[PDB]
């Protein structure tokens, strides 16, 4: 019976909320409630990007902690050199409506897309020639919203058909598949390990994935909207979700239970970024209001604000000696802090 | 409909059967991830002049 | 030794970059709407004789035109319909012959209810305050034929007027024009099509080039 | 000379006007004068507060509202200067008393020209977007007070009526007539400059619109309207004075008896300097809501 059947699975969410509860035995506010708080985090603008012409959706660090790529909707692909300042390239991508943007671990690739439901793949070493298209995965039914690479050869995609998927560039087929999202996916995190990844979407909810086998491991719940972005926790132990709801929350992945909230009466708008700081201990945090909000992750109480913008702070990015901090926005513009 | 709901199941069935932790050790081992690198964190501790890159 | 190319090669980039984009500032933008059987292909299929997101170019007149279609997005509409806002306008498409058909609900749901619940949708939205709509009610001949057997009244139970083309043909186009509640910054253009027009390009011409005039006059603050 | 206490009285003497603090009339041109320069403060302060506007046509706006503030500045001073202090002044003090007043209007009116010239220049273009091509914004503002310094500052450095004492002008009796001429052709020109961008203005609009064929003039009209209200209000409170100057050279010596009445005619001319705030904000619409 259908009716039976469905019945059934409110018991099982019953029984996952009483376990979940018997684990409840003090909030994260009082394990760390005795230690110092940060102070104040003063930082300011060291460098501005200027080149784009339009909107920037995304940008991403690389691995050398120098060099970052950004996508605007002029439909530019422009590798910078912070330090410099000066444009390593520019690719004019084939499709203006680009809301992704993902650099190589390796240096040697950049990945890009959006409403073209495609996953653009850019070779940058290619022998005494220009950056050409290197391949093309076309397999999502949806908007492409968020994609990393795993190395010279896999990619992991998110798309707004309420699926994910780990590709496979030398073929271009879809190694893995996975489903069980009900809205539509906004971003996606890879752990440190490159061997799970947690996914946030519109139904108010994230799910943490297995890349090598395929399947859900947990689901997380309590945001009241859309889950904008989602990034994980320097140990791989957990993660912080961003949401329309004017919110931010930490999971732990082996409590199955949310830990902290980062929330503020006089902030109302959504969250576009969330990351961390090379130490887990700062989360930065973009919002609607145009400005880039600091919260200290152990404790709730706010350390900082990053006000340099004059449209809403679309992507921010932390690189990976935790040196500086990229912000880019709507206005056109990107901005690197100290 | 009806292999909807026992895919639902089946997939809250296999969380449910999960070895959790109580919430606070999970607090402990993230204030002593955070405590143990805070001398790493150029953000938290801002660096040298001479040593910091988009300075110098 | 190599700083000095590096900086060359970044002014070239930027002269590159300026070059296209003042290239790219002197084309209209438009972005293609419309329910499901809506007159879409037919429109964009006579304004071209001049898997995501599809991209139509066309030069008519000395002016360039660049028409999106993102009828292929069946994810959740309020995620990316920001990505449109600065568009030149919005070709709104609705088919008339959808007032007497039934969706796929087959219960209550009325086509043409859910076109012009849509178009409410669309042109009340935050984004689009000051962007102007250009309605297309497309399939004017079936409607002209299907409005002799079957009456109105089936779509808008509160209607009282002759059963002829012309009487209901205005009351619809009323009807889509009175959900505009942001009627002080944008209007909205209408025009009936046809499969057979010859003519549709021109009346988005002449709704650009009136747009464009607007937008001019508030430039200058003589507006 | 230029250090003579009695050159002031001579040519005073023989124009008719020799009179041997603050007058009836005196205090409430000030506070007219007050009102005007907290008006375009206002101008200003929106106009720099919001980051919309930093566009260039809200520069040449600025740029009007600068002049304007400028012109009652320069009216305080006259008003309070004049009177019974015209003979506690020298004739350099004296020339830099007027010249305040011919720079800080001519400013003005080089102002509302240089607007003109701006929307004439966008219209005609009429392309989807407008850059901010900074070199006419910097090319006509420079130009419009480099041009109000050399006119106003020139009878100081001589063309005056100090040695030929029969080509005074009895409005300002240190002046020359032949000066007052040459402002007088400045300003017609200035005025037919901004009649004819304003009225080609209106035919572009109305002409390219007429083009246009819909199913469903109102846009062409309110523009008619605007047009309307600009030039006949810079019309009506700059035209007394305009031909009180040219009465002024016209007639001899204490033949024209109106002559002495002409500080209603320059409060009329700094009403118009006040005037312009009201026309430039009130019809913009998008001023109105960023005002509060
Ligand atoms: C574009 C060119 C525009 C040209 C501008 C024309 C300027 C016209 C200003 C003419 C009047 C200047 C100020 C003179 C005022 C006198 O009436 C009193 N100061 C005399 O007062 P007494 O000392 O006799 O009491
Ligand atoms: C003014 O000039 C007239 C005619 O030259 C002269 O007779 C009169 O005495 C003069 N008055 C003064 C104060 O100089």
């Amino acid at each position: 019976e259908l009716d039976q059947l469905r019945q059934e699975a409110e018991q099982l969410k019953n029984q996952i909320r009483d376990a979940r509860k018997a684990c409840a035995d003090a909030t994260l506010s009082q394990i760390t409630n005795n230690i110092d708080p940060v102070g104040r985090i003063q930082m300011r603008t060291r460098r501005t990007l200027r080149g784009h012409l339009a909107k920037i959706y995304a940008m991403h660090w690389g691995t050398d902690s120098r060099l970052l790529v950004s996508a605007s909707q002029d439909g530019k692909l422009i590798i910078w050199d912070s330090y410099t300042t000066n444009k390593v390239h520019a690719i004019p991508l084939r499709s203006s409506w680009v809301m992704t943007c993902a650099y190589a671990p390796s240096g040697n690739y950049v990945a890009c897309g959006g409403l073209d439901n495609i996953c653009s793949i850019y070779n940058l070493k290619t022998r005494e020639g220009n950056v050409r298209v290197s391949r093309e995965l076309a397999g999502h039914t949806g908007y492409l919203s968020c994609c990393r690479f795993l190395d010279d050869n896999q990619i992991v995609t998110s798309s707004g058909d309420t699926t994910c998927a780990l590709w496979d560039i030398e073929t271009g087929q879809q190694t893995t598949t996975f489903t069980g999202h009900t809205g539509d996916v906004m971003s996606l995190s890879l752990a440190p390990d490159t061997r799970l990844f947690v996914s946030g979407a519109c139904d108010a909810s994230a799910k943490l994935w297995d890349v090598r086998e395929g399947m859900c491991r947990q689901t997380f719940t309590g945001h009241e909207s859309d889950i904008n972005a989602i990034c994980f926790f320097p140990n791989g132990n957990a993660f912080a979700t961003g949401s329309d709801d004017a919110t931010c929350r930490l999971f732990d992945l082996r409590a199955d239970q949310e830990l902290m909230t980062y929330s503020h009466d006089n902030i109302i708008c959504g969250i576009t970024s969330v990351s961390f700081s090379k130490s887990g201990r700062l989360l930065l945090a973009g919002y609607d209001d145009f400005n880039c909000n600091v919260w200290d992750a152990l404790k709730a109480d706010r350390a900082g604000v990053l006000a340099g913008h004059d449209n809403r702070v679309s992507c921010l990015g932390v690189t990976d000696d935790g040196m500086a901090v990229a912000t880019g926005s709507w206005d056109s513009f990107l901005k690197i802090w100290n | 409909s009806i292999a909807q709901a026992r895919k639902l199941v089946e997939q809250l069935k296999m969380e449910a059967n999960i070895d959790r932790i109580k919430v606070s050790k999970a607090a402990a081992d993230l204030m002593a991830y955070c405590e143990a690198h805070a001398k790493e964190d150029p953000l938290l501790t801002p660096v040298p002049a001479s040593e910091n890159p988009f300075r110098e | 030794a190599e700083d000095k190319a590096a900086v060359e090669r970044s002014k070239m980039i930027d002269r590159n970059l300026r070059e296209d984009g003042e290239k790219a500032a002197r084309e209209v933008k438009l972005l293609l709407l419309g329910a499901g059987e809506s007159g879409k292909s037919t429109i964009v299929k006579q304004m071209k004789i001049i898997t995501g997101i599809v991209e139509t170019h066309f030069t008519f007149k000395d002016l360039h035109f660049k028409m999106f279609d993102v009828g292929a997005q069946r994810s959740e509409r309020k995620k990316w319909i920001h990505c449109f806002e600065g568009v030149t306008a919005i070709i709104f498409c609705v088919a008339l012959s959808d007032y007497d058909l039934v969706l796929a609900e087959d219960e209550e749901m009325n086509r043409m209810h859910e076109s012009m619940k849509l178009f409410d949708s669309i042109c009340n939205n935050k984004w689009f305050t000051d962007t102007s709509i250009i309605l297309f009610l497309n399939k004017k001949d079936l409607f002209e034929e299907k409005i002799k057997k079957s009456p109105l009244t089936i779509c808008y139970p509160e209607y009282a007027g002759s059963n002829t083309y012309e009487e209901a043909a205005a009351y619809i186009q009323c009807q889509f024009e009175d959900l505009n509640k942001r009627k002080d910054t944008k209007e909205i253009y209408t025009h009936f099509t046809c499969a057979t027009d010859t003519k549709n390009v021109q009346f988005v011409f002449d709704a650009v080039t009136d747009v464009i005039i607007k937008n001019n006059l508030k430039d200058c603050g003589l507006f | 000379d230029y250090v003579n206490y009695d050159i002031i009285v001579r040519h005073y003497n023989y124009t008719g006007k020799l009179n041997i603090s603050i007058k009836l009339t005196s205090v409430v041109f000030i506070l007219i004068c007050c009102f005007i320069i907290l008006e375009n403060i206002f101008v200003l302060l929106t106009i720099w507060k919001t980051k919309k506007f930093h566009r260039p046509m809200y520069y040449f706006i600025g740029n009007l509202a600068l002049s304007d503030l400028l012109a009652g500045v320069a009216y305080t001073a006259n008003l309070l200067l004049s009177g019974a202090t015209t003979y506690k002044l020298t004739p350099a003090q004296w020339f830099l008393r007027e010249g305040s007043m011919f720079v800080a209007l001519s400013a003005s009116v080089f102002s509302l020209l240089a607007i003109a010239i701006e929307r004439y220049i966008t219209m005609l273009k009429m392309k989807l977007h407008n850059g901010s091509n900074n070199f006419r914004l910097f090319l006509l503002i420079s130009a419009c007070w480099v041009i109000s310094l050399i006119l106003g500052g020139l009878p100081i450095m001589g063309w005056n009526c100090i040695s030929a004492l029969s080509s005074c002008s009895t409005v300002l009796p240190l002046y020359h007539k032949h000066y007052i001429l040459f402002c007088t052709t400045v300003f017609t020109l200035l005025l037919l400059s901004i009649v004819i961008l304003y009225c080609r203005i209106y035919s572009l609009v109305r002409t390219r619109s007429r083009r246009l064929t819909f199913r469903k003039s109102e846009k062409s009209l309110a523009l008619l309207k605007t047009v309307i209200i600009v030039l006949s209000v810079f019309i009506a409170c700059w035209a007394p004075l305009f031909i009180l100057l040219l009465l002024d050279v016209g007639c001899k010596v204490k033949t024209c008896d109106i002559l002495f009445r002409a500080e209603y005619f320059l409060v009329l001319a700094v009403l118009n300097s006040g005037t312009n705030p009201i026309i430039y904000t009130l019809t913009n619409k998008e001023m109105r809501r960023a005002f509060i």
